[PDB]
């Protein structure tokens, strides 16, 4: 096809003669894209675009999606503490190709309510212990569907003294009590302690009270700060390897905190951030690797991919009711989404030779979104308060299917168009505002 | 049932699980378990409901994960009644090597494995083949993120900076795999990672001061800036394309307080280009530490080698600096 570039059809001019494991994987990996970027596998569906790229197969991925949601077999036990987490990702997958997802809100309320533990918090399932994955799984499920029925299941003062026991004195939180402290935690705990509406101040008898910490955002942009890398990246914990699941987590959290243009320049070193986001993107497949000299993978269009409205926005500043645009190739993630992440039997995957999962299909859909928009803040919030008030500032316009060449151009077809994503909260804008303004107006329980 | 019929475990009831298939609605996403996994977990949710700390509960939780090691709740349930009941954990440990060995990528296991070392008064110092056995999960996966994550904590805790067998893992792996960017990462903690006891880890020194200064160390040892710089050109010349020398050697600099222009020459010894990090190593020295006129516009010829021929996928990045250095010397003409 005339429309695929020489950049997507060849791997880099550069090679080392030197061979190791690395290259040999990376070999190994282009080699497989190599016929599914150029649109000439046996396993591709149509129609393709002028621009050599086959279409989203929406019928397919609603189907496997829907599937999802129902019963596996024995050899799935694995997943039984990760069951909020897999309600999440189809319901996710499906809100982004246009269902409408309210009428699961009887089934999700079943769902959750046994996951629940008194004592606060939702864990992976009856019996299970709290966990803040699996409590923000449970609170942007329940914002999806919607409705008031679903939003009085959850226990928020509860869940208000049970994240206060996990706020650490370095400033980070644990997942979970006696679990690890990482940036996956610090950013699902402030995600749903946004969305709910629970108090800035920590509960009068927090153990992190005898630190010295007053509140829930006490010391979090410092421990955050800390986990910066040499390499520019963000890392899990500090001292650990610069990696993109992690640089998406601090970023949104800081963006949970302030204004971008604010929070992330006065925390993190962007001079080092940004090539090193710059750099997660490889050619010729186009997608997103987690982390200097791994390979690329159709998740990271997610965790990579949403860093970039994130820093577009501190540098742009916010935009009152010029942009430095998009610093990284809308066109290279579309084509590697499209072309080689789509399986045939529906689903999408990581990478070629890999079976679909529902996550990778949450967040290669995800990441198919994001270039699909102008996402950026503005001064306007559907905050009734001055907490988090940025994080519900985000507006979005649609950037169009483009035609011709360009640096920064839209490859997908309009028939391809995903709905919008909050660039912090992972879910369609109008859920996050539903849920935030309902409990913004509950008085918080006695 | 094997717990049901077990005299051992007649004095408690299982608690029946619960996940909604009576109430309401069906629930979502439900797992078919095994009468097995059934029973165990019924089991297990009575000696947590009871917080019974005792030998059985215990076997019960090597039972669940011998079904389910991603079950973490049952890992923390683990490590109470360990120290509850005062056992061996040099025996835990052994145990827990064996599971490790069959579970490559569960990193549940590894947050376990930190809970019962920080433990001062069973493990005093660094038990004496710890170390080794590092060695031999890294030989199955060299880039395991959650054994690196240990490795770095254990560094930390048992201070361990300048001990020789964490220089000369480092140095064992990047010898196999020069694009090692996990072990490079170890090294530069080794190295230049903040060490004192009395402020929180951090990956980078200088944090408390401007973003822009973020990595500067207090006090610079230039004879061990000198021989790590040494060491990265060394490897660089096996392999110029390998990102992850490249970037150390900027991190080494960037804490050393040393400019770039340190590797002007070598940088153009690459460029007929041997190295993209080459190019953009000259892009950034004349641009940003050059004042000379003529400096910007070399600059900008190196971005549009990287953003034509040598990286294009990262083409607006390369253009967004192109108009930083403009703007900057339309700045510099003006005054
Ligand atoms: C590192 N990674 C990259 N892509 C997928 C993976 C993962 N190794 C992984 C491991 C831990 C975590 Cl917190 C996030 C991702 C992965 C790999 C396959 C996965 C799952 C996760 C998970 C999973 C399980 C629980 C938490 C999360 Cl975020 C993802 C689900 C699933 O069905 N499969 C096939
Ligand atoms: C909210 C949410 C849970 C955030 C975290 C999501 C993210 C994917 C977690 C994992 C990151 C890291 C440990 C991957 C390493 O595994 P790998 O070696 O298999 O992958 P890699 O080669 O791509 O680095
Ligand atoms: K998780
Ligand atoms: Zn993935």
């Amino acid at each position: 096809h005339p429309g695929i570039p020489a950049l997507f059809r060849e791997p880099p001019l550069i090679h080392d003669l030197l061979s190791t494991e690395t290259t040999e994987l990376q070999s190994e990996t282009v080699n497989k894209c190599l016929p599914l970027l150029k649109g000439i596998h046996n396993s591709q569906k149509g129609p393709f675009n002028k621009y050599g790229i086959p279409a989203l197969q929406r019928k397919d991925h609603l189907e496997y999606l829907y599937d999802s949601l129902e019963d596996y077999p024995a050899s799935f036990v694995a997943l039984d503490a990760s069951r909020p987490w897999m309600v999440y990702w189809a319901l996710a997958g499906l809100c982004l190709l246009g269902e409408d997802v309210t009428r699961f809100r009887e089934r999700v309320i079943s769902t959750f309510t046994a996951a629940q533990n008194s004592t606060g918090g939702i864990g992976g399932g009856h019996g299970q212990m709290s966990h803040v994955a699996s409590s923000y799984a449970a609170v942007l499920s329940i914002a999806m569907v919607g409705g008031e029925e679903a939003f009085k299941l959850i226990d928020r003062k509860a869940m208000w003294k049970w994240l206060g026991k996990l706020k650490q004195p370095d400033g980070g939180f644990t997942v979970c009590e006696g679990g690890e402290e990482d940036v996956r935690g610090a950013y699902c705990a402030m995600v749903v302690h946004a969305l709910l509406d629970l108090p800035l101040a920590l509960p009068p008898e927090a153990e992190a009270r005898q630190n010295g910490l007053e509140t829930f955002t006490d010391g979090l942009p410092e421990y955050l700060s800390r986990c910066q890398t040499y390499e520019g990246g963000i890392s899990g914990s500090p001292g650990s390897e610069a990696h993109g699941a992690y640089a998406f987590c601090a970023l949104a959290c800081l963006c949970l905190l302030g204004r971008p243009e604010v929070v992330v320049p006065r925390y993190m070193n962007i001079a080092t951030l940004l090539p090193w986001l710059s750099a997660r993107q490889y050619a010729p497949e186009g997608g997103f690797s987690g982390r200097t000299n791994k390979l690329v993978d159709g998740c990271y269009s997610h965790w990579v991919g949403n860093c970039w409205p994130l820093v577009q926005a501190a540098l742009d500043g916010t935009q009152p009711l010029s942009s430095v645009g998009n610093l990284y190739s809308r066109e290279g993630l579309t084509r590697y989404i499209l072309s080689c992440c789509q399986c045939k039997l529906g689903g999408l995957r990581d990478k070629p030779g890999k079976h679909p999962d529902s996550y990778h299909t949450c967040y290669a859909l995800t990441g198919l979104s994001t270039v699909q928009y102008y996402h950026y803040c503005t001064d306007s919030s559907v905050s009734s308060k001055d907490d988090f008030s940025s994080a519900f500032s985000w507006k979005h316009d649609p950037n169009f299917a483009s035609d011709g060449q360009g640096s920064d151009i839209g490859v997908f077809t309009e028939n391809d168009r995903l709905v919008p994503f909050h660039p912090i909260f992972v879910i369609p804008h109008k859920s996050a505002e539903d849920i935030r303004v309902w409990f913004e107006n509950q008085s918080f329980d006695l | 049932g094997k717990y049901s019929s077990d005299p051992e475990w007649a004095s408690i009831k299982p608690i029946e699980l619960n996940d909604g298939s009576d109430f309401g609605a069906m629930p979502l996403a439900t797992i078919s378990y095994s009468p097995e996994y059934l029973e165990a977990t019924s089991y297990l949710r009575a000696v947590m409901a009871a917080n019974e700390m005792s030998e059985r509960a215990l076997r019960l939780t090597g039972d669940i994960i011998s079904m389910n090691p991603a079950h973490y709740t049952v890992w923390i349930y683990r490590a109470k009644i360990l120290f509850a009941l005062g056992k061996d954990l040099n025996e835990e440990i052994e145990w827990l090597n064996k599971v490790a060995l069959k579970h490559l990528k569960n990193y549940q296991i590894w947050h376990h494995r930190q809970v019962l070392m920080s433990s001062r008064a069973h493990f005093p110092t660094l038990p004496p083949r710890e170390q080794d056995f590092l060695m031999e999960m890294f030989a199955q996966d060299a880039k395991s993120y959650h054994v690196w994550t240990y490795r770095h904590w254990l560094v930390r805790h048992f201070k361990l900076w300048d001990h020789p067998r964490e220089i000369q893992d480092v140095e064992a792996l990047l010898k196999a795999d020069v694009r090692n960017n996990s072990a490079w990462n170890h090294r530069y903690m080794l190295r230049f990672g903040p060490r004192d006891e009395n402020e929180f880890d951090a990956g980078l020194h200088n944090t408390t001061g401007p973003s822009s200064e973020k990595g500067r160390l207090p006090v610079v040892d230039e004879d061990l800036v000198d021989s790590e710089l040494q060491y990265s050109q060394s490897r660089i010349l096996e392999a110029p394309e390998n990102r992850s020398p490249w970037s150390y050697a900027r991190g080494v600099l960037q804490a050393a307080g040393r400019p770039l222009s340190e590797w002007k020459d070598f940088a153009r010894s690459f460029v007929a280009v041997k190295s993209s990090h080459a190019i953009e190593w000259l892009a950034d020295v004349y641009a940003e530490e050059d004042g000379s006129e003529g400096s910007a516009a070399e600059a900008v010829k190196m971005l549009t080698l990287l953003k034509e021929k040598y990286d294009p996928i990262r083409r607006n990045y390369w253009e967004y600096r192109i108009r930083q250095i403009t703007a900057s010397a339309a700045h510099a003409t003006e005054i």
